[PDB]
């Protein structure tokens, strides 16, 4: 019965701004005190911003110190991070997440809290100039005649699309096993690429036509291509 | 002397002396007697009138100068200084005076400086003029000045809701003489709800306007903005009457009433349809509603014959309030803005409402004589009198020009009343002042204020009850504990107010008039849970506010060493059983309900040692002051056990024990029980109606509707034959009607 | 500034171990240590508050505990649902900050990872573009190197690898190496090699590729 859900999030270009939008439910809002934790991919958890449980003084971390502006709504029942000046940097998966008085403690030369235990879902924030942009597919078959005994690999590169997601299917779903779909990287054009590939027995390759479905669906992009 | 030696000599001239000119010419002359007694909004226009006159006499201007220095009004006195002394050199002491006002208000400009120099060589190295020497030096320098301003802005960052604070903001603004980035936080600000009910900011909002209208950069800058600033200045008018009345004086409130006069004349003439004009209509509801409220002031005071006079000349102020039309919301620019404007329109028609009622329950349709006899422009004349001196002038006063068109002298509504209310809550930030307030006010009416609404209004999404009862830490408070707590304070406020008057109308009393209602123990605790629920208190406070609520709440609930009264649990009880009885949904009707058996079930053990004529234990301290007005007396005692039996019964209905209810429902013929009684047989029925099923199941269920439709019957008959019947109604005849209508249908 | 360290970054073991994870705070920090979860992709979740009080829902086989400035997290029998990172954290005065993490990776044995090079394929020297592929296939442990040589020249700065999560069969990783650079640089060089060390093969491994074959 007791949740947070995180909204407002999306891309934006770098020097933009963004609103979140923490929506609590269960309880009290005011005697909770509220906290933003952002994630960036393969990264840890980075504390940016928390708010006093019954009063809402702010205290952001220097890395977004003066540009972030935390805040709390006793009529809405929700809590916001306004973000300005986005940089590159900030592209992480921003999380919200509350401390009850209980373990709220004021001392001198700053407040403590004890731990953090309702979290929310995580709302993503990418910050980069490239614009939207459909991926290119380019096939990997096996230059391979027979050359791990009767497993041969193939695959396929997703490349120069922007942003994230892409998903990937072989056969339209017909061979799963062996698959495996590695995370993409930020080429420094700003572009994402990754590359998905599956073993598959040699015996057969040339008689199961072998074909990678990737959808980019921000992009509104399909395509099916053969190897 | 008096009010009257002075006042009545104006009769003594004006028969000697009565053009114009010669009436003008004595001005000066009658500036002299104000100015010893004791009033100077009055004297200030006596002497500013001789000196439209006689503009080149050094001493009337230096009188006027001093009399602006007893205002502290630094910009104004030493204009009026400059004159005498340009007039006539030989008054040294006024270029000290001059000298020693310019370096202690401000020394960025070179001007203190020069009038130092003549000081000098005018008092060839006096005392003096090396403490203006010092004075002089003692203002920061660029660094200085910027030095301060970050401490205030860093400091506001913190702490925006600090009156004292934004106030200094303003004045360094002001002290840099960048007065448009003064107005322009001042505008901002007037959106904060605390400080728009801080006395001593609206003052301060006053003024930085005022000098920003006259200020050169005003007319340089642009003339479109103009209007913008305009708008604040009446609006922070509207909040700085509502505070001066309440606190200060007669004679501070009514000098407030001519510069609120004097600036909607001013505005009048502008129009057009845009912000300015909404907020023209607004306020100018707001100037009649509060100097009505001004009127009953002075006639509380006063002897019995001017009481009415002024009560019915207040009633026509009230009046014309009223009718003022809900402004054009959608005509502003922003969402808080209009929203804003709003909130105070519910605010003058509810207060100017309960006025209008509680002045028109005096006598039979007292209303219509009041604007049959006083709508006449007579009465517009007699209105300016007695809240003016005549010797203003009567042309470039608003409250004398006003068109008084078709006076609706209708009398309010209830229902229109209640959602005034309730959308006016948030007006003065539900100051349990303004609560007990209303509350009180529809003590002595027949119908009930809607406080569950209140509480949702002003408390959002605070649940009606706490999962977590069983502790009495204070973030478990529920909408119910506030409810409850509310109910206690009025019903506490108006027993105090009844011993006052007996030793010694009370109903009648203006909301700024009337001095604080509740304990100021209880204020505290409201003022605290407020700033806690709606996160505006202090990191280190926090303790102590948190304590603060956690004492009384043992009370609230009925536990361990409750301060209450008998006779204001069985209150709590039936209050909470009829508010809860006339829910429709469930939760809301358990849980009101609840309340209501657990407090019945607190009240019955006090009953029976009562019901024997033995003495009841005194509280220690009690949070709501006990009182022998409202002693229980053994007359009453078997009621409330059938009045609590019957609550105990629609829990059990609610629960499920229907069995167990309907033998108690049925033991009592009451009016209540019928409603009950048939409630619950429809619900029996409805749901059996319809479904294939065993056709024997279907006649009894059909049976069912049968008694349904009776025990309304019953209501309606004995309803209309008697009226006190009527009022027992756990909900509205036409309530009642509307399901017997569809209960036949069926 | 007070700084977390978490040791270690990365751990393996295996089902019923008893775990450790070991958080040292750089400035003397009373107990107001938390401990979190963190499945991937999915929220944070709070296993321990206080340093050593347990959060309600928790299992009991987790404790946290404290020695100086060091904060521990224990598992006492691991359990096949508990393979997810961690992390520590701890609140000071207004500033709250998280350890850089602990992977707890399924220990299994050995794998060498069956390595396949691809070349550009004729669509992508139609743009412009040369991107070679090198494959790192169902292998074990996570830690490997890979370089590249272009007529047996070595490269860096211009390719880079990404590697699957464990995998819930076998409990191996992948690994995909692009080195990316023009057509025009492509055309110029004819032997292109992906050579791979890990501690499953028993000496390093090279596979090649001759422009046209």
């Amino acid at each position: 019965e007791v949740q947070l859900v995180e909204s407002g999030g999306g891309l934006v270009q770098p020097g933009g701004s963004l609103r979140l939008s923490c929506a609590a439910s269960g309880f009290n809002f005011s005697s909770s005190s509220i906290h933003w934790v952002r994630q960036a991919p393969g990264k840890g958890l980075e504390w940016v911003a928390s708010i006093y449980s019954y009063s809402g003084y702010t205290s952001y971390a220097d890395s977004v110190k003066g540009r972030f502006t935390i805040s709390a709504d006793t009529s809405k029942n929700t809590a916001y991070l306004q973000m300005n000046s986005l940089r590159a940097e900030d592209t992480a998966v921003y999380y919200c997440a509350r401390s009850p008085w209980r373990w709220s403690g004021v001392s001198d030369g700053g407040f403590y809290y004890k731990a953090l235990d309702y979290w929310g879902q995580g709302t993503l924030v990418t910050v980069s100039s490239a614009s939207t942009k459909g991926p290119s597919v380019f096939p990997l078959a096996p230059s391979s005649k027979s050359t791990s005994g009767g497993t041969a690999a193939l695959g396929c590169l997703v490349k120069d699309y922007f942003p994230e997601p892409v998903t990937v299917s072989w056969n339209s779903g017909a061979l799963t096993s062996g698959v495996h779909t590695f995370p993409a990287v930020l080429q420094s054009s700003g572009l994402y690429s990754l590359s998905s590939v599956v073993t598959v027995p040699s015996s057969s390759l040339g008689t199961q036509t072998y074909i990678c479905n990737v959808n980019h669906k921000p992009s509104n992009t399909k395509v099916d291509k053969k190897v | 002397r008096s009010k009257a030696d002075v006042e009545r000599y104006i009769a003594s001239v004006q028969g000697s002396t009565p053009s114009p000119r010669q009436k003008s010419m004595k001005g000066f002359y009658f500036a002299k007697l104000y100015y010893e007694a004791k009033e100077y909004d009055l004297a200030k226009k006596y002497i500013c009138t001789y000196i439209n006159v006689q503009e080149r006499d050094p001493k009337a201007h230096r009188f006027l100068g001093l009399l602006y220095e007893l205002e502290e009004n630094t910009d104004k006195a030493v204009e009026c200084y400059r004159r005498s002394v340009e007039l006539n050199p030989t008054q040294k002491d006024l270029v000290l005076k001059i000298a020693e006002l310019l370096c202690k208000n401000d020394v960025t400009d070179g001007r203190a400086k020069y009038w130092l120099e003549r000081a000098a060589k005018l008092f060839p190295g006096s005392p003096a003029i090396y403490k203006l020497k010092e004075q002089l030096l003692d203002c920061e320098g660029e660094d200085g000045w910027n030095k301060l301003f970050d401490l205030i802005q860093s400091e506001l960052y913190v702490r925006p809701d600090d009156v004292h604070v934004n106030i200094r903001l303003v004045e360094v603004y002001r002290s840099t003489k960048r007065l448009k980035d003064a107005v322009a936080h001042c505008h901002e600000a007037e959106r904060n709800i605390a400080l728009r009910s801080s006395l001593e900011w609206n003052s301060c909002v006053v003024q930085t306007l005022k000098e920003y209208l006259e200020s050169l950069q005003c007319l340089e800058s642009d003339k479109s903005d103009w209007r913008a600033t305009n708008t604040d200045l009446l609006l922070a008018y509207a909040n700085l009457m509502l505070l001066t009345l309440s606190t200060r004086d007669v004679q501070e409130s009514r000098e407030l009433l001519q510069s609120f006069d004097s600036a909607l004349q001013s505005v009048k003439s502008l129009g057009g349809n845009d912000e300015l004009s909404a907020t023209f209509l607004e306020m100018k509801g707001h100037f009649y509603m509060h100097a009505g409220s001004l009127l009953l002031k002075m006639g509380q005071h006063s002897s019995n014959v001017q009481w009415r006079a002024l009560s019915e000349l207040a009633a026509l102020c009230y009046l014309i309030a009223f009718q003022v039309p809900r402004p054009k919301i959608k005509l502003i620019k922003g969402e808080a803005g209009q929203n804003l404007l709003e909130m105070m329109a519910c605010d003058r028609l509810s207060q100017s409402g309960h006025m209008l009622l509680n002045l028109s329950r005096g006598k039979q349709d007292f209303l219509k004589e009041i604007v049959e006899t006083f709508a006449n422009k007579s009465g517009q004349s007699a209105l300016y009198d007695a809240l003016f001196s005549s010797q203003s002038p009567k042309d470039t006063s608003f409250l004398g020009s006003d068109d008084i068109g078709n006076i609706d002298v209708r009398e309010p509504e209830l229902e229109d009343l209640t959602r005034y209310d309730v959308g006016a809550i948030r007006a003065h930030n539900g100051s349990l002042q303004h609560l007990t307030w209303l509350g009180l006010q529809w003590n002595s009416l027949p119908a009930l204020p809607g406080i569950r609404k209140w509480l949702k209004q002003l408390f959002h999404h605070l649940p009606h009850e706490t999962s977590r009862l069983e502790t009495n830490a204070p973030e478990s408070i529920c909408i119910l504990d506030l409810e409850v707590f509310l109910l206690g304070v009025v019903y506490t406020s108006h027993l105090q107010l009844k011993e006052k008057c007996n030793s010694h109308q009370p109903l009648c009393l203006p909301l700024p008039v009337c001095k604080q209602l509740c304990t100021e123990r209880q204020k505290s605790w409201w003022d605290a849970v407020c700033t806690l629920i709606h996160r505006k208190a202090v990191p280190g406070n926090v303790a102590k506010l948190r304590l603060l609520v956690q004492h009384e709440i043992n009370t609230l609930r009925a536990q361990e060493k409750h301060g209450l009264q008998p006779a204001l649990l069985v209150h709590w009880a039936e209050c909470l059983q009829k508010m809860g009885s006339g829910l429709n949904s469930f939760y809301d009707q358990r849980e009101y309900m609840g309340r209501s058996v657990h407090y019945w079930k607190k009240v019955l053990p006090l009953l029976k040692i009562i019901k024997k004529k033995n003495s009841i234990p005194e509280p220690i301290d009690p949070l709501f002051k006990h009182f022998h007005s409202v002693d229980i007396q053994a007359s009453e005692i078997v009621e409330y056990e059938e009045d609590a039996h019957i609550t105990f019964a629609i829990l059990d209905a609610v629960n499920g024990n229907i069995e167990d209810a309907v033998t108690a429902f049925e033991s009592i013929k009451s009016v209540v029980s019928y409603w009950n009684l048939a409630l619950i047989f429809h619900r029996k029925a409805e749901d059996i109606e319809n479904d294939a099923l065993s056709p024997e199941e279907q006649e009894e269920c059909k049976n069912y509707l049968r008694k349904t439709r009776d025990y309304l019957i019953k209501i309606i008959d004995d309803s209309d034959s008697n009226l006190s019947v009527v009022k027992k109604l756990p909900v509205p005849l036409e309530s009642v009607k509307e399901m017997l209508n569809s209960v036949m249908q069926e | 500034d007070i700084q977390m360290t978490q040791s270690p970054s990365s751990l393996s073991a295996s089902v019923g171990d008893r775990v450790t994870i070991t958080c040292r705070a750089s400035q003397s920090v009373s107990s107001a240590v938390a401990w979190y979860q963190q499945k991937p992709g999915k929220a944070p979740k709070l296993l321990i508050y206080s340093a050593s009080s347990l959060y309600s829902g928790v299992p009991s086989r987790f404790s946290g505990s404290r020695s100086g400035t060091d904060f521990t997290l224990t598992i006492s029998s691991l359990q096949p649902e508990d393979f997810a990172t961690y992390y520590c954290q701890q609140s000071s005065s207004s500033l709250i900050t998280f350890g850089q993490g602990t992977k707890v990776e399924i220990k299994r044995t050995v794998a060498a990872p069956s390595v396949f090079i691809f070349p550009p394929s004729d669509s992508q020297l139609k743009s412009g573009t040369a991107s070679v592929v090198c494959l790192l296939n169902n292998f074990y442990p996570r830690e490997a190197k890979v370089q590249w040589k272009v007529d047996n020249a070595l490269q860096s700065g211009n390719s880079q690898e990404s590697v699957t999560e464990q995998d819930s069969k076998d409990s191996t990783y992948s690994l995909s190496s692009t080195l990316t650079l023009s057509k025009a640089d492509y055309e110029k060089h004819k032997v292109y090699a992906c050579e791979v060390t890990h501690q499953g093969l028993s000496s390093p491994v090279t596979k090649s590729f001759n422009r046209g074959e």
